């Protein structure tokens, strides 16, 4: 906790949302790597400790 | 069934010139932070090599 | 000349000058509130533990729990207050379950005394009984 206070460095997932730039539709499309990716790394969390 | 060999190129371009700064800090940063916090412990370091 | 307590029980011309003004409007980054109160949380130090160890009497301070149960049970306990500090349900980083096969780790209970046997009876006890078994008493 004393490193995150005192660090300048900040963590912002959506660096990488925007990097890939892709939405679904539906359920339809089925596969895809990019949206793979993106649901496996889970920018939405953002506990990182 | 289909080919996918340029979506998955796509993706890992995408994330191989990806612009973090998280390296840049971990090679330059954080160790001058360790080393400014580490003499002020209440429980001094304890490494192998 | 002051008496100190102890914290532990014992045995028992014009004034004005011109460059003071403060006038100054700054604010820091990072603010100063919080680095102090998360410098403030690493100057605790640690724990005492003193399980396994004696009483002033010969009597060992602990709990009657196997040593490898000890350290599971600590680990638990641990990841437990993990999850609880970063409010999760679920803590991220964890200290059982690791995928190391760490199976005979010991910890310090109060299962032994020190010269190797179990303390399924007090020492001081030991001690009375083997005493008792030598009284003599007045002749008839």
């Amino acid at each position: 906790v004393l490193l995150q206070r005192i660090s300048p460095l900040q963590i912002d997932p959506t660096i990488i949302s925007n990097t890939m730039s892709t939405v679904s539709e539906s359920t339809t499309q089925t596969l895809s790597p990019a949206s793979s990716i993106l649901g496996k790394l889970r920018p939405s969390n953002s506990d990182f400790s | 069934t289909q080919s996918l060999v340029s979506s998955m190129r796509g993706t890992l371009d995408k994330l191989k010139l990806i612009k973090s700064m998280t390296p840049m800090y971990l090679q330059q940063l954080a160790p001058v932070e360790l080393a400014v916090i580490a003499p002020m412990l209440p429980f001094p370091p304890f490494q192998v090599p | 000349m002051k008496r100190i307590p102890r914290k532990t029980k014992g045995k028992s011309p014009a004034t004005t000058e011109p460059g003071t003004s403060n006038r100054e409007q700054y604010k820091a980054r990072p603010g100063i509130a919080s680095v102090q109160r998360a410098t403030e949380s690493a100057e605790m130090p640690m724990k005492n533990n003193d399980e396994g160890t004696p009483d002033k009497k010969g009597n060992t301070k602990g709990d009657l729990v196997n040593e490898h149960s000890e350290a599971k049970d600590e680990a638990d306990e641990a990841t437990k207050k993990q999850a609880k500090d970063t409010d999760k349900s679920k803590a991220q980083v964890t200290y059982s379950d690791t995928g190391i096969n760490n199976a005979n780790e010991l910890s310090r209970s109060g299962n032994v005394d020190n010269e190797g046997g179990s303390n399924q009876k007090p020492m001081s006890t030991r001690i009375a009984e083997a005493t008792s078994a030598i009284v003599s008493k007045h002749p008839a």
